[PDB]
DNA sequence: TCGGATGTATATATCTGACACGTGCCTGGAGACTAGGGAGTAATCCCCTTGGCGGTTAAAACGCGGGGGACAGCGCGTACGTGCGTTTAAGCGGTGCTAGAGCTGTCTACGACCAATTGAGCGGCCTCGGCACCGGGATTCTCGA
DNA sequence: TCGAGAATCCCGGTGCCGAGGCCGCTCAATTGGTCGTAGACAGCTCTAGCACCGCTTAAACGCACGTACGCGCTGTCCCCCGCGTTTTAACCGCCAAGGGGATTACTCCCTAGTCTCCAGGCACGTGTCAGATATATACATCCGA
């Protein structure tokens, strides 16, 4: 008589508060309101991806459609950092 | 003169009619040959919408003219 | 039950502390029939948007995630009621 | 035989889950294939943002002597940082609130 | 000998008091009534969830708010400190609405 | 010399004009506008309904969807008369075979 | 096993756009996984219903320039000039358009 | 003595005469080269079809007629027949561009 | 390179005519000019990282109308 | 320029409801293997972009006279802010009840996929009529007396 | 009030280039048939949305009073507008050269699909402390003499 699973991404936004400040909480309203802000943006970029792919005639989607639309979604500083930070963890994957 | 009705079915029946003719009688002589109701006869020709108030002059349809013919 | 004459529920006093809120500092006396018409028709069309989408899914109860959706359609999306 | 089991994000090096962002992008109907890049990059990019937002939040609630995280300090955090707020010029938080400003012709004499 | 304010004083005070805060203005009751009220027009016998009310209450809320934002700085670029419904009228046309 | 196929509107928007205004013309400038507007109502149109029926957990999009969306996108009038054509196109499909 | 002539499937339904077409589009167009056989049907009728509309009043704009062609001025005068359509297309700009010939009332000559 | 016209009877007919026509208002050679000059310090070494540099005048012309009017309806609105910089300032925070 | 000078003052002139302005004031040309750099400016980039995704070395015209679009700006006309 | 009265900020006890954490488990993610088409790379063609030179002509630039518009200053009276007594209904705490949202079986009609084929739609040519352009006269405006 | 100059429109004649139409053909929409599962309908369970009733008290309402601000009116000074003269570079036409875009063929390898297995994330239940209230007190600020 239990209810269904629900996703959702609290314990990861937890870990990474966990990690920036380690003597801070988060109360529900928040964590529902992070909840959406990532949603909203994972949306934004992976239609963006999709738009540009179908663009250039091609049937896939690889780390340079997210690349550019990362590029041009955010504004300067965000996305150099964001682009910066994506090649390193590829590239850490790859090495591995 | 001759003219042409095309129906809906793919066929082209020929009414013996004069310019003078009103398009009422078109619809009569269509229903006379083919059993289609006159209030069932809608007809194009030249792009114009064929009303019985006026005559086959009227829409200069002559002889050897093609229309057209819906019993929707 | 039909229910009518609810739009002037909304009090002057309250449209007042919207209005400070907002940073004003002196109200004239013909703001509130213009604010009472202004919020009517942004009600309409959002309530308009979210019935249409919860009569597409066979239901009889209007959801929040109705009233997001249809929020979201028109440009001013809402953060913290799911999705 | 066979050897355990280590999650990408482990190998990644990251903290959000690269497995539930490669099936989300398959079931999303956004391509007909998908690489095996794109989840990292993706994952790596939300978490910068997270860690970025988090952070001013916490600082915004830790100037106001607080252990906890409100919806007012998200507010603060967003509206007083330039690109964070071109980046959500068009969101309203709920509970939220607005910005301590006055104009300064309506101030006194 | 009744001790009275100087008018502008209390609003620049409620001012600042509504600015610090963030709880809700408008009553619940009468809205919830208007809401329905308004929803009875596109199909009967309908019922509502709070949430979807609470949320309706909130964005119209915030909306409000900008408007008012917007009015005052069209009524201060006109040397006036008195807001008036042209102003409204103004910013509604410039920001694009009919 | 091998050209590649372009595909446009052209011919079906003249049709339509043709039975509109028996006697009218129009300049390549008019058609390409004409393409354009095709092409995005066709793109909107296409976008809401799939949203549409992602978002109640379906994997087929039918006659109901695209009438919700035309719904949702066009206002009063236009949607009005747009349903009626739609429907009694579906029936006149639907009817015949 | 003799096969029936062909017939297009936009004359069953009495349209002009081609039903065929829209449906490969949908098809291709990465839109959902199955699409059902009456989505083309009702596209296309939509879409022509709004062409028509569209062309009969820049024709009738046309006209009264006394002019036999359609320019992109004649279509941006039928647009402007409707409020429904003018809705429709808010963000839209047309090459080669203009602007509606008004002026503010009170930049007019005084007496 | 030459004949003069009052001040503004030929500002109504500019713009009866500009308002009626569909041409475009800015020169062509200036404007390719603004352009290039522009998108020189993104990349270097580049180039350009004809139809972009058309499309990019095209839009910025509309962009700044449609500027122009909410500024004129800002001025009206105070009283006033002159447009001034700070009628462009007002327009452009209420529209949302500027920060 | 100030190219920017281009944009003569009889141009402004003519788009203010054309827009419904009467009497025009001494300082607006600054402004114009400044806010025609900036919109250009953003176009621009848009479509310069266009082509550039596109690892190609001419812009087209087909990227200038998606970059406009993308700012929810449609143009019609111009192969879209 | 001082001083009285009011509102706001500051310090302390206290009690509660939400946050953080420990389990069980079961479904989703990971390891190993195959097979097959999408994409990278090399070679070729030729089309469109860039560059240079002469004229010629319309548009840009510069200077001057002046009249209408922006702006500051002044007076009036009227609508709006502030405070007090009175009336109203919102808000909280219970208690009942049932319409309808949500989950499980099942079984059939509908959409995907494949082979043969044939008529709709696109590229190339051309031809001639609608619209652009020039000259002339009638008309409709504006400004001084 | 009235008349002399300018700007605009209607008419006629002439010439050019692009819009409407015809042929040829190659690829995509049709037709006929098979098969697997997506969802439509029936049944059952439990929650949360609606309705009523009582009480308390905070908020809405109405009225009186005074004052500061919106608005009309007047005067000054100056800065854009209309017009004439001089200067320049935009535009059109023509001629050359080559770089990069658009196809075509070939081949390795990257990803979809299947099976087997196990551990990580979610629903559930519980303790305790961070903070919201209540009470008292100190301090900043406003308005009149």
């Amino acid at each position: 008589r239990r209810k269904t699973r629900k996703e959702s991404y609290a314990i990861y936004v937890y870990k990474v508060l966990k990690q920036v400040h380690p003597d801070t909480g988060i109360s529900s309203k928040a964590m529902s309101i992070m909840n959406s802000f990532v949603n909203d943006v994972f949306e934004r970029i992976a239609g963006e991806a999709s738009r540009l792919a179908h663009y250039n005639k091609r049937s896939t989607i690889t780390s340079r459609e997210i690349q550019t639309a990362v590029r041009l979604l955010l504004p300067g500083e965000l996305a150099k950092h964001a682009v910066s930070e994506g090649t390193k963890a590829v590239t850490c994957y790859t090495s591995a | 003169m001759q003219i042409f009705v095309k129906t809906l079915t793919g066929k082209t029946i020929t009414l013996e009619v004069e310019p003078s003719d009103t398009i009422e009688n078109v619809k009569a002589k269509i229903q006379d040959k083919e059993g289609i109701p006159p209030d069932q006869q809608r007809l194009i020709f030249a792009g114009k919408q064929l009303e019985d108030g006026r005559t086959l002059s009227d829409y200069n349809i002559q002889k050897e003219s093609t229309l057209h013919l819906v019993l929707r | 039950k039909v229910l009518r004459d609810n739009i002037q529920g909304i009090t002057k006093p309250a449209i007042r502390r919207l209005a400070r809120r907002g940073g004003v500092k002196r109200i004239s006396g013909l703001i509130y029939e213009e604010t009472r018409g202004v919020l009517k028709v942004f009600l309409e069309n959002v309530i308009r948007d979210a019935v249409t989408y919860t009569e597409h899914a066979k239901r009889k109860t209007v959801t929040a995630m109705d009233v997001v959706y249809a929020l979201k359609r028109q440009g001013r999306t809402l953060y913290g009621f799911g999705g | 035989t066979r050897a355990k089991a280590k999650t990408r994000s482990s190998r990644a090096g990251l903290q959000f889950p690269v497995g539930r962002v490669h099936r989300l992008l398959r079931k999303g109907n956004y391509a007909e294939r998908v690489g095996a890049g794109a989840p990292v990059y993706l994952a790596a990019v939300l978490e910068y943002l997270t860690a970025e937002i988090l952070e001013l939040a916490g600082n915004a609630a830790r100037d106001n002597k607080k252990t906890r995280i409100i919806p007012r300090h998200l507010q603060l955090a967003v509206r007083n940082d330039e690109e964070l707020n071109k980046l959500l010029g068009r969101v309203t938080i709920a509970q939220g609130g607005v910005l301590p400003n006055i104009q300064s012709v309506l101030l006194p004499k | 000998k009744p001790h009275r304010y100087r008018p502008g004083t209390v609003a620049l005070r409620e001012i600042r008091r509504y600015q610090k805060s963030t709880e809700l203005l408008i009553r619940k009751l009468p809205f919830q009534r208007l809401v329905r009220e308004i929803a009875q027009d596109f199909k009967t016998d309908l019922r509502f969830q709070s949430s979807a009310v609470m949320a309706l209450q909130e964005a119209s809320e915030a909306y409000l708010v900008a408007l008012f934002e917007d009015t005052n700085l069209c009524a201060i670029h006109a040397k006036r400190v008195t807001i008036m419904p042209k102003d409204i009228q103004l910013a509604r046309r410039i920001r694009g609405e009919r």
